[PDB]
C-alpha cells in the first residue's frame, strides 16, 4: 500500500509516484543546516564526540 | 454409541431429503405457467430499467405521487405508478426507484436494510432452558415479565391489570445476564433480536436516528418478539468525545430511542431488554418506573448458587472420585460465574501439563488457588486482625 | 464572459519542477502541470 | 506485432470506462442482485453473463 | 476412539448440508410484485417515465 497515480477521464492508474510525497515534509527548513560556522563543532565537542 | 447413532437415523436422512426436494422443485415450480403471469413479469422487466436507485419513502400525497429522502443529495417528487398501488405502500418503508426517472416502481425490500440484518439472527441460542445452574429465583422473574404473557395472556385479562413492557439487566459482569435472555428466548420460541447498542454510533453524523426508528418498525411487522438492545451503556449519559466529532451523536440517539419504546402504545407483545453494567453509566431518569416493569439486580453467586455451576463443568471433565464435590466449594470463598468457570479450564491445561487423561487431585488444588490471586484483597480480615 | 472562471488551489507540495501536487478548494488532490504564464521560480510549497 | 496490440489493448481500456466495486447484502428473484457499493448507495442490477 | 470418532464426521456433514440448503433456498424468493389492477396503471406508465414530466 502507497500513494499512486490515476488518470482523471480513465480513472485508472497510468503512473506511479513515489510515497515520499503526498505525506508531511521532510525537513521543514532546508535540508542543508543554516549555521555553516557552527557553535556545536566550535562549542561544546566533548559532548557532540 | 447408540443414541448419537439415533441422533443422525432422524437428522441424516430428513436434511439431506429438504436440500433435494428444493433444488428439484425450482425447476417444477416454471412449469405449471406458461401465459398471463409470465407475460406480466415480461413487461415489469420492459418498465423497470437497470440499475435501479435506492429510495426510502418519506411521505404519501394521495394524487399518484409522493416524495422520498434518496443516497441522492436533493429529495424527489417522485410518483407512484406501474405495478405498486397507494397501499402496498406505508410511509417509511424503503422502495425502488427508476434509474432515468425517479418512480415508486414497487417494493421488494420492506425494510430491507443492512443494520436489519445485522439485528435478526438465524443462529442458535448458546443455552436452552437454564443449561448452566445457578440463578434460579432471578429467571422466574425475566419469567413472570416477558415470557409469560406471550405463553397466556388470559390470566392478565382475569387480574384486570396491564401486562409488563420490558426488563433490565444490570450490575454484575460474569453472572450471565447476557445468557440467561437467550435462555428465555430459546424457552418461548420467539424472534430474537440480538442488536447491539454500539453498533448505531459512528464518527459519521446524522445517521443514526434512522437506526433508532427501524428496530422498533422491524419488530413490530415480525411481533411477537423479544428484543435485546445489548450495552445501551455506551450510549448512555456519557460523551463521544470532548472535542468534535460527536457532540450531538450520542444525544440524539437516546432520546430518540426512548421515544418509540413508549410511542407503541403500552405493550406486552414487544418486550425489550436493556442489557448495561449499571444505571451510573446512564441517564438517572431513563423512561422511567410504571413503565419498563421489572429490573433484576445482578450480584455474585452464593454457596448454594456457585455449587449449582460448578457440578455441571466437573461433570463433563474426567474424574470427581478424586476431590470431593463439597471440597471445591469449600476451598473457595465467594465469587461471579465466570471464576467458577476459569477454575475448570485451568484445571483443564494443568491435565495437559502433567500430561494425563484424568483431571486428578493436584490439578483440582492449584486451579483452585489461581483465580483467587486475580481478583484478591485481604483488608476485609486485616481491617478486622 | 470569454475570460472563463478559475479554480484555486495551493500548493500541497513540491514532486518536480514540472509537475506540482496540488490540494484543490473544490475537494481532491490532483498533479497538475505549469503553464508559461506562471512563473516556477514563484511557485514554492504552500504558495497559493 | 504482439507487443504493438497489446499496448493499443492496454489504451483502449483506458479510455473505456472505469469500475467499482460493492458487497451483496441480499438476492433478488426477478435474476438480479442487490449490492452496496461501498462509498455510494444499494442498487438492484442485473447480473453478468457467466454467474 | 471409534464410537465417537466416526460419528464426529457424520455430525459435521450433516452441519455443512444445512448451510448448503439455505443457500440453495434463498436464491430463489416469492414471485413478483405483478398484480392485476396496477396491469391497468402500465398503459400510462409507459408515457410519463420515458417523458419528461418527473
Ligand atoms: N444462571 C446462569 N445462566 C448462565 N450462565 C450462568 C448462570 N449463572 C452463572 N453462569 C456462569 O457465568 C458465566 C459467565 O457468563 P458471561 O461471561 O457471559 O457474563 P455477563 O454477565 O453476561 O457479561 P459482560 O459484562 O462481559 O457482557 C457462564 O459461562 C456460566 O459459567
Ligand atoms: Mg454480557
Amino acid at each position: 500500500s502507497m500513494s499512486v497515480a490515476l488518470h482523471r477521464h480513465s480513472n485508472a492508474l497510468v503512473d506511479i509516484l513515489p510515497p515520499d510525497s503526498d505525506s508531511s515534509i521532510s525537513v521543514m527548513g532546508e535540508n542543508e543546516k543554516p549555521d555553516v560556522t557552527y557553535a556545536d563543532v566550535g562549542g561544546l565537542d566533548m559532548q557532540k564526540q | 454409541t447408540r443414541c448419537k447413532l439415533k441422533l443422525l437415523r432422524m437428522e441424516r436422512i430428513k436434511d439431506h431429503l429438504l436440500l433435494e426436494e428444493e433444488f428439484v422443485s425450482n425447476s417444477e415450480i416454471l412449469k405449471p405457467f406458461e401465459k398471463k403471469q409470465e407475460e406480466e413479469k415480461k413487461q415489469l422487466e420492459e418498465i423497470r430499467g437497470n440499475p435501479l436507485s435506492i429510495g426510502t419513502l418519506e411521505e404519501i400525497i394521495d394524487d399518484d405521487h409522493a416524495i422520498v429522502t434518496s443516497p441522492t443529495m436533493p429529495d424527489y417528487y417522485v410518483s407512484i405508478l406501474s405495478f405498486v398501488d397507494k397501499e402496498l405502500l406505508e410511509p417509511g418503508c424503503s422502495v425502488l426507484l427508476h434509474h432515468k426517472t425517479m418512480s415508486i416502481v414497487g417494493v421488494l425490500q420492506d425494510d430491507a436494510d443492512p443494520m436489519v440484518s445485522v439485528m435478526k439472527m438465524d443462529k442458535s441460542p448458546t443455552e436452552s432452558y437454564s443449561d448452566i445452574g445457578g440463578l434460579e429465583s432471578q429467571i422466574q422473574e425475566i419469567k413472570e415479565s416477558v415470557e409469560l404473557p406471550l405463553t397466556h395472556p388470559e390470566l392478565y385479562e382475569e387480574m384486570g391489570i396491564k401486562p409488563p413492557k420490558g426488563v433490565i439487566l444490570y450490575g454484575a459482569p460474569g453472572t450471565g445476564k447476557t445468557l440467561l435472555a437467550k435462555a428465555v428466548a430459546n424457552q418461548t420460541s420467539a424472534t430474537f433480536l440480538r442488536i447491539v447498542g454500539s453498533e448505531l454510533i459512528q464518527k459519521y453524523l446524522g445517521d443514526g436516528p434512522r437506526l433508532c426508528r427501524q428496530i422498533f418498525k422491524v419488530a413490530g411487522e415480525n411481533a411477537p418478539s423479544i428484543v435485546f438492545i445489548d450495552e445501551i451503556d455506551a450510549i448512555g449519559t456519557k460523551r463521544y468525545d470532548s472535542n468534535s466529532g460527536g457532540e450531538r451523536e450520542i444525544q440524539r440517539t437516546m432520546l430518540e430511542l426512548l421515544n418509540q419504546l413508549d410511542g407503541f402504545d403500552d405493550r406486552g407483545d414487544v418486550k425489550v431488554i436493556m442489557a448495561t453494567n449499571k444505571i451510573e453509566t446512564l441517564d438517572p431518569a431513563l423512561i422511567r418506573p410504571g413503565r419498563i416493569d421489572r429490573k433484576i439486580l445482578f450480584e455474585n453467586p452464593d454457596l448454594s448458587t456457585k455449587k449449582k455451576i460448578l457440578g455441571i463443568h466437573t461433570s463433563k471433565m474426567n474424574l470427581s472420585e478424586d476431590v470431593n464435590l463439597e471440597t471445591l466449594v469449600t476451598t473457595k470463598d465467594d465469587l461471579s460465574g465466570a471464576d467458577i468457570q476459569a477454575m475448570c479450564t485451568e484445571a483443564g491445561l494443568l491435565a495437559l501439563r502433567e500430561r494425563r487423561m484424568q483431571v486428578t487431585a493436584e490439578d483440582f488444588k492449584q486451579a483452585k488457588e489461581r483465580v483467587m490471586k486475580n481478583k484478591v484483597e485481604e483488608n476485609l480480615e486485616g481491617l478486622y486482625l | 464572459l470569454q475570460s472563463i472562471g478559475q479554480l484555486i488551489g495551493e500548493v500541497m507540495k513540491e514532486l518536480s519542477e514540472e509537475k506540482y501536487i496540488v490540494k484543490a478548494s473544490s475537494g481532491p488532490r490532483y498533479i497538475v502541470g505549469v503553464r508559461n504564464s506562471v512563473d516556477r521560480s514563484k511557485l514554492k510549497k504552500g504558495v497559493r | 506485432n504482439d507487443k504493438v496490440r497489446f499496448i493499443k489493448d492496454e489504451l483502449r481500456l483506458l479510455q473505456e470506462p472505469g469500475s467499482y466495486v460493492g458487497e451483496v447484502i441480499k438476492i433478488v428473484s426477478d435474476k438480479k442482485v442487490l449490492v452496496k457499493v461501498q462509498p455510494e448507495g444499494k442498487y438492484i442490477v442485473d447480473v453478468a453473463k457467466d454467474i | 476412539a471409534a464410537p465417537y470418532a466416526a460419528k464426529l464426521k457424520q455430525t459435521e456433514n450433516d452441519l455443512k448440508d444445512i448451510e448448503a440448503r439455505i443457500k440453495e433456498k434463498a436464491g430463489v424468493k416469492e414471485s413478483d410484485t405483478g398484480l392485476a389492477p396496477s396491469h391497468l396503471w402500465d398503459i400510462m406508465g409507459d408515457r410519463q417515465r420515458l417523458g419528461e414530466e418527473h
